[PDB]
């Protein structure tokens, strides 16, 4: 079992810049006799299966663009992608194929250093079918935003709240390598009954302070 | 023309076993070898095992004592059968067709498939619309309640792809799941085009087309 | 049923010869059959396509001068190593009429 060690575990790189996510193996990939180290470089973006990028550590595969040039050589190698267009968002997995059982490292996931942008703060209130069914989920969106840390705070009839709350941050586009999010607030019809303004306020490093969304029960 | 399918159980009792199948297709699998690949949902790639084209079969070690894979040559299919399905084997199945005749770099892969072992039912989502409630408006479903995943929201009809978020799924407390979906919008389009969240969940075979609309 | 010496012995930097012979066949593969980790492919002889050694002996695996088939899925390891030593083992499936399997050990 050749372990495969794949180093840094995520890395930020601007658009224009060099990308480099070396990896490691316990064993040699190279056969001496043949001079070709076996060793191949995926790419699992969002939600696709993985796709083989460089066979033999610098053999690509017809249609993947001269960006990714593969190299290295003994345990150590390397990916570089010398520009990382946005769409180069993704998860980069090194594979031995020089043995069975065949061993992927970790995934370097690859991200994009733009500028800070301000967040689009919507706050959906609960509509009248879901109060018929007795649960009342406040929603809070924040539309675009980058970098990816941000803190939403449900503050229910001026009374800040806690642990009745889940957030998902939407992973970067490749359009425009910015996150979106949104918070639920979690009650029982009653409580939605026990106060009448809900409000939704955020703090993002874009955002000067904190902006607060609100709305009122009626 | 290099097509694999992978088709098999999603929600698998504890202590159970998956039988997954792959349709392979536009090669012929009596020369090329196919391997079964896991990947634990947020986690790296696992290998289970490969059925190279002569019918030899390698398997993971860690895997190994519970797995079997095996193929038709016939009907292009290749099997997966996993033993005592527990917490941990739940991920993504592929199925990838090695590159070439012993080489083993998986050149074409599967979609995948998410097996699920777990104790619950396939209760369906229900969808309650996040009115636009009105630059950039916001319309969104909210999947809520279901189990288990995957759910497929989508917007008039495919059609709508622009401006679309579909966030990861949470596990409420309840053991159930909730997802929502949104998307932004031109403030006047609200008026007109009609936005119809698409929402499917197999498991429970449920498919549900709700109309966010305006106030 | 398939031909092969139950014991093949090379000396070091020799050409061992892997023999398996066939009694046509589609294809021959051949494998070190050892252990856990000995379980690895070394080379596959298809009718169709040629010889396709595995990534570890892409090198020290080559088939014997023409014309040797058909039905003669003969491998020679050259250059052995004394870690080569070990069982092995040929598949030899043939077609239109099924499969077979017979092994052989390599003691260097």
């Amino acid at each position: 079992d050749i372990v495969m060690t794949q180093s840094p575990d995520s890395l930020a790189v601007s658009l224009g810049e060099r990308a480099t996510i070396n990896c490691k193996s316990s064993q040699s990939l190279l056969n001496t006799y043949s001079q070709k180290n076996y060793l191949a470089w995926y790419q699992q973006k969002p939600g696709q299966p993985p796709k083989l990028l460089i066979y033999f550590a610098s053999t690509r595969e017809s249609g993947v663009p001269d960006r990714f040039s593969g190299s290295g050589s003994g345990t150590d190698f390397t990916l570089t992608i010398s520009s990382l267009q946005a769409e180069d968002v993704a998860v980069y997995y090194c594979q031995q194929h020089y043995n069975t059982p065949f061993t992927f490292g970790g995934g370097t996931k690859v991200e994009i250093k733009r500028t800070v942008a301000a967040p689009s703060v919507f706050i959906f209130p609960p509509s009248d079918e879901q109060l018929k069914s007795g649960t009342a989920s406040v929603v809070c969106l924040l539309n675009n935003f980058y970098p990816r840390e941000a803190k939403v705070q449900w503050k229910v009839d001026n009374a800040l709240q806690s642990g009745n709350s889940q957030e998902s941050v939407t992973e970067q586009d490749s359009k425009d390598s910015t996150y979106s999010l949104s918070s639920t607030l979690t009650l029982s019809k009653a409580d939605y009954e026990k106060h009448k303004v809900y409000a939704c306020e955020v703090t993002h490093q874009g955002l000067s302070s904190p902006v607060t969304k609100s709305f009122n029960r009626g | 023309e290099v097509q694999l399918q992978e088709s098999g159980p999603g929600l698998v009792k504890p202590s159970e076993t998956l039988s997954l199948t792959c349709t392979v297709s536009g090669f012929s699998l009596i020369d090329y070898g196919v391997s079964w690949i896991r990947q634990p949902p947020g986690k790296g790639l696992e290998w289970i095992g490969v059925i190279w084209g002569g019918g030899k079969i390698y398997y993971n070690s860690v895997l190994k004592s519970r797995v079997t894979i095996s193929k038709d040559n016939s009907k292009s299919q290749v099997s997966l059968k996993l033993s005592s399905v527990t917490a941990a084997d739940t991920a993504v199945y592929y199925c990838a067709k090695q590159g070439g005749l012993l080489f083993y770099a998986m050149d074409y892969w599967g979609q995948g498939t998410l097996v699920t072992v777990s104790s619950a039912s396939t209760k369906g989502p229900s969808v309650f619309p996040l009115a636009p409630s009105s630059g950039t408006a916001a319309l969104g479903c909210l999947v809520k309640d279901y189990f288990p995943e995957p759910v497929t929201v989508s917007w008039n009809s495919g059609a709508l792809t622009s401006g679309v978020h579909t966030f990861p799924a949470v596990l409420q407390s309840s053991g159930l799941y909730s997802l929502s979906s949104v998307v932004t919008v031109p403030s006047s389009s609200l008026g007109t085009q009609t936005y119809i969240c698409n929402v499917n969940h197999k498991p429970s075979n449920t498919k549900v087309d709700k109309r966010v609309e305006p106030k | 049923e398939l031909e092969t010496s139950d014991v093949v012995t090379v000396v070091l930097g020799q050409d061992a010869k892997l023999p398996c012979f066939y009694r046509q066949v589609g294809q021959v593969a051949w494998a070190r059959v050892d252990a856990g980790e000995g379980a690895q492919e070394l080379a596959l002889l298809h009718s169709k396509y040629g010889l396709h050694v595995s990534p570890a002996y892409e090198g020290r695996v080559e088939q014997p001068p023409p014309p040797r088939n058909p039905l003669d899925g003969s491998v020679l390891l050259r250059n052995a190593v004394q870690a080569d030593e070990g069982e092995y083992e040929c598949r030899v499936s043939t077609f239109p009429a099924g499969s077979f399997q017979a092994r052989l050990r390599l003691r260097v």
